[PDB]
């Protein structure tokens, strides 16, 4: 039943605003951090954001904080990232990613998959004038 | 002599021997097991004749109603099966009781441990710990168990397992205490054929404090040799199965890219989580010499191989070709060591892996990341206090007898 | 074509600085503690490292020549596509 | 008869026909095979890793205790070979 | 190579005490054994020492008369009998080692390397 | 005395000359090795062509009945890994014995020294001295051994070991000796390569008294000059190893703290301590002017450099500001000296540092307080009769070929 779908990226404007939404089965948010990475056209992945619900703590890479905003609802057991504010290169497909909260805690900026024990399929987000 | 301790049983030169000071002859009968990586740890059988008999001298025989006293020892018993041993019935192990069962008895039931004594007027007190069915992973079956029983003969008799106290019972109704000249280490009364393992058997003319137990327990089996799961010494060359202390449902599983999984879950039996699952590893000397002994000590340097079968071994290494901070731990199909070496060391049963290069250099210690098993340089600064600290922590589980599962 | 400095002692922080194309001889760092540091296409010969920690610092393409690092925090981690001849680490910081 | 031992291949092997052989603690990791054949040959306490085979055979061989982690060689490889005390782990089906 | 004391309490002036410091991995044959005071406030305060070679127990020039060092026959546990005790005694109490080859000074204020080994200390408190 | 010298091989001019007056040959022939700190100490190889022969005077050759002579020299005998040298045969190093064997021969074996005299008849007697394997530190293997031989012929022939007695045999049975024309410094019938170690080889034609032998023994060596731990001269700009005499199973350490442990016990290799464990140090000239030596010398003012790395010395001093009598020895990472000097003096081969202030100022001798190296003034009035006066006490261990351990 271990499964993320992600959700809600498209094409937006230049300085739109976006949420993505990664429906999660098979487990609980007290037990998974959540982190959104993402994989520009060709590039290796980028970590972008993460959550620790626990105790709310956030994580964002520096070009992102500020702009989005990384929340979890266990009503729904949803992990959603409101994006707004955005710029040209954040183009670019967005996985959600679970990894067991009992681990090394580091932030690899690129990770691998091993990095996580869980991700998506990935949503698309284009951003052009 | 002239200390707390009155009757101290050792080892030297194949018998056992009294080393307190007050000379108590001690006896084997029949066939009794000594441990060949630590003697001091004897195992007495209940098929044969197998019993030791310690002749207390007549200077230390209990024989007051005011003088405080207390009795320490390590017990283990295996449960085999889990299912011969389901069966309600108190079977004595150690006897220091007189015709008129005047003295104290250690007795053992269904995963319980019992402690008797009883004046010479027939007057007892009963202190008991049951450690029940595995839940999981159980600290206590076939596993070494501390034993401490303190009296202060104008209070409680306590009872204390692995230095924690876990029953007292006041001792006030009991007057003169004649314990027997004999102190018998033999299994009566058992229904099933079966073992018990014993060691380190001491009698103190005090009642122990928690710092004197907790030292005890600390320091009787040498601090500076690692354990295994069950609590005997840690051997080089020898098969084992992984245990993460943070992760006991999970057990370490290969992955075809050579890297090591901890997403698999334990299978249960009834409610124990199965030991004998996973990946094996075995232990080995980098320096080498037929002085040393096979005992695995602290800040040992060592090479962590996994064992794909009987006769094929493959180093485990960091794979340090990435950009992350962490190494996910490889299998070497090559057999090649990439010029890494592994330090042992140990937080009381809790074995630790710290991967280096031939250099010096630290790669991290054995721990792990989401599914994977990597060397982390994180838990350097993060040993306690954390809610992740224990997935540094590793013990190595012998497949053995006194604990089967088909 | 390395820029060279030979037969100096470093003793204070080093913060927010990326060295290219440098060869350090006989250099000697003690008590430093660096801050976002980048060595990049650097040379440590006979190079000397004491009481040392470390924060985003890294070495890039590297090569260190019977260099020693005593009580340092300078992991492996830190050392990326670099080459350590004859290097050797010596009671690192918490290890 | 001619015993080979201790050893490890890691590269392909291509048309080949190996006769008369004794392996004993042979590796064969990440080898692939193409039209390869074995014939009366003893395999001793082998090893078997990441091996890819096509048109390739093992005809009236004798396997003892050796371990096949994820190959494709599967059943119809083996004619009229022995198998004793060997087992197959982690196969390349899918 | 480790120390560890108990007996330390809560007394009232003119009480009495017993510390005792066990031993595990040498004898007193070897290592001159000591206590050593920390009272709150105040700089580390050498209290007895004892030679269990020779018969030499040493004093500080307060203490001598109600504190008595003493070892067992076994020579590896370690004892003070503190009598008539005064509220000035209070303070945390540690067992420590030292190897009887080296210089055999007795400073009065030492540092963590006068002795080979020290305890985790136990605390003795005079109250009224 | 020097009445009695009827040969002394001493170096002089590119060569090796007999000094006696008497005017015997000494003849090099292939590569002898020559001590540069020390030309008299001469190396005999059995690779390669390499010998030393002395054509004696016609006037001194032996050929009495009665007459007493004694023979006195050093020899140097390295174990290497004390492996290759364990075989039981007994090779020759020195032979003035004639084509009858008739004369006498200098030998050894596995930890061996042998001494035979054989007469004209062929009646022969021989004196041995095994010093045996390393048990903890070996006053032998690889130093320099005086070793002394008098022949009364009137009585005993007695073998003298660092001017101390140690075998005596009665030669009243031996009738005339006719010894070699030759006597032939050159290592004959060795099982394996080795070398071996010669110096101020000397013979008298009367009994040498234990008197006269313990004044060669402490004369022939210069008494100004410092020994290392092998028995060569102490050097400046070399790096050693410490042995502090009280703790000989203890090596020195650096703590992070700059200051320096003693509670580091030496690991074995069969018995025999690990000489290359723990720091080295240099020493160094104050005064550096056209000083034509490398040797130091007794009351010379020097400062004690400890070696991070070969090109990476700290000045080690005596840090003073402590209120304690004895100040711990601590390592200077910014160069600075703190305004001390240390004087060196020896007692024997025993070295004795005073760590002292420039205005005059005594800080104290080198020795040890509970695991820390200290400087105290204690020693100044304990140096010879207390338990712990040996604290002040140190051996320069060079790393060298003749002993390998790994
Ligand atoms: C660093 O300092 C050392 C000595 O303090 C220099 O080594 C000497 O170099 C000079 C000239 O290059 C020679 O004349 C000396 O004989 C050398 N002494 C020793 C002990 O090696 C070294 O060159 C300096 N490094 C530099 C300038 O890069
Ligand atoms: C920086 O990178 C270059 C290229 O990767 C390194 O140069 C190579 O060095 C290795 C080892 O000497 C040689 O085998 C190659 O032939 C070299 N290739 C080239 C293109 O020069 C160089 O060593 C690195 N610099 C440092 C200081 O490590
Ligand atoms: C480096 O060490 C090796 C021994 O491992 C030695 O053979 C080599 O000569 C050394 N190189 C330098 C430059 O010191
Ligand atoms: C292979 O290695 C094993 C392991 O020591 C050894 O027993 C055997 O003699 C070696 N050679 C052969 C031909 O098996
Ligand atoms: C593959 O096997 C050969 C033959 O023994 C060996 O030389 C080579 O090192 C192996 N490959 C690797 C990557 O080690
Ligand atoms: C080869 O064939 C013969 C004939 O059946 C058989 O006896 C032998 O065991 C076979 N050899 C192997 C290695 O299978
Ligand atoms: C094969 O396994 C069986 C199973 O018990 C065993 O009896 C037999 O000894 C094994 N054969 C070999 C050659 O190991
Ligand atoms: C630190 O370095 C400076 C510059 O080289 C030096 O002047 C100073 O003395 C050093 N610090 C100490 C404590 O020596």
């Amino acid at each position: 039943q271990l499964q993320l779908v992600e959700t809600g990226g498209g094409l937006v404007k230049p300085g739109g605003s976006l949420r993505l939404s990664c429906v999660v089965s098979g487990f609980t948010f007290d037990d998974y951090r959540m982190a959104w990475v993402r994989q520009a056209p060709g590039k290796e992945l980028e970590w972008v954001s993460s959550i620790d619900s626990w105790s709310i703590n956030t994580y964002y890479e520096d070009s992102v904080k500020g702009r989005f905003t990384i929340s979890t609802d266990n009503a729904k057991n949803t992990l959603y990232l409101q994006m707004s504010s955005l710029k040209p290169e954040d183009t670019a497909v967005y996985y959600c990613a679970a990894e067991d909260r009992l681990g090394v805690p580091t932030i690899n900026a690129h990770p691998s998959k091993y990095d996580y024990n869980y991700w998506g399929q990935g949503t698309q987000v284009t951003v052009s004038s | 002599i002239k200390s707390s301790s009155v009757l101290n049983m050792r080892y030297k030169n194949d018998k056992y021997v009294d080393t307190s000071g007050y000379d108590s002859n001690i006896n084997i009968n029949g066939d009794v097991y000594k441990y060949p990586t630590n003697k001091n740890q004897f195992g007495i059988y209940n098929d044969k004749l197998s019993e030791v008999n310690i002749s207390q001298n007549d200077y230390i025989i209990y024989d007051n109603k005011y003088k405080n006293f207390s009795i320490s020892f390590w017990v283990r018993i295996p449960n085999y099966d889990n299912k011969i041993v389901n069966v309600n019935n108190e079977y004595t192990i150690i006897n220091c009781m007189r015709d008129n069962n005047s003295g104290w008895k250690v007795s053992l039931n269904h995963n319980e441990i019992i402690w008797t004594l009883q004046d010479n007027a027939g007057i007892n007190q009963k202190l008991a710990f049951n450690y029940g069915n595995a839940n999981g992973i159980s600290d206590y079956i076939n596993k070494w168990i501390f034993v401490t029983i303190t009296n202060d003969r104008l209070g409680d008799s306590k009872l204390y397992i692995n230095g924690n106290l876990i029953d007292q019972k006041s001792i006030l109704n009991l007057g003169n205490i004649h314990v027997s000249d004999n102190i018998l280490f033999k299994i009566v009364n058992c229904s099933y054929t079966r073992y018990i393992g014993i060691r380190y058997f001491n009698i103190f003319d005090k009642e122990l404090d928690e710092t004197e137990i907790q030292t005890l327990y600390s320091n009787e089996p040498n601090t500076n040799i690692l354990k295994d799961f069950w609590g005997n010494y840690l051997l080089y060359d020898k098969e084992y199965y992984l245990l993460n202390v943070l992760k006991p449902n999970n057990f370490i599983d290969r992955r075809k890219d050579s890297t090591l999984s901890i997403n698999n879950i334990r299978s249960t039996i009834l409610l124990a989580n199965r030991l004998y699952s996973g990946i094996k590893v075995k232990i080995q000397r980098v320096n080498n010499s037929s002085t040393n002994d096979n005992l695995v000590r602290k800040n040992d340097q060592v090479y962590i191989n996994f064992v794909a079968s009987k006769t094929h071994l493959f180093p485990l290494y960091a794979d340090t070709a990435t950009t992350n901070k962490e190494k996910t731990i490889k299998i070497s199909s090559s057999g090649n060591r990439f010029n890494q070496v592994v330090v042992m060391n140990s937080v009381g049963n809790n074995c630790t892996m710290n991967f280096k290069n031939n250099n010096g250099n630290n790669i991290g210690l054995l721990g792990f990341k989401a599914d994977t098993v990597v060397a982390s340089t994180w838990y350097y600064t993060h040993m306690r206090d954390h809610t992740n600290s224990n997935g540094c922590f590793w013990n190595f589980i012998s497949e053995e007898h006194g604990w089967q599962e088909k | 074509e390395r820029d060279k400095y030979a037969n100096f002692t470093i003793n204070f922080t080093m913060e927010n600085q990326i060295h290219t194309g440098m060869e350090y001889d006989n250099g000697r760092f003690i008590g430093v503690k660096f801050k976002s540091v980048t060595f990049k296409d650097s040379v440590f010969k006979e190079c000397y490292f004491e009481d040392v920690t470390s924060s985003n610092t890294f070495f890039r393409n590297c090569t260190f020549i019977n260099t020693v690092f005593y009580n340092t925090d300078l992991f492996e981690y830190k050392f990326v596509n670099s080459r350590l001849i004859n290097s050797t680490f010596l009671h690192n910081k918490e290890g």
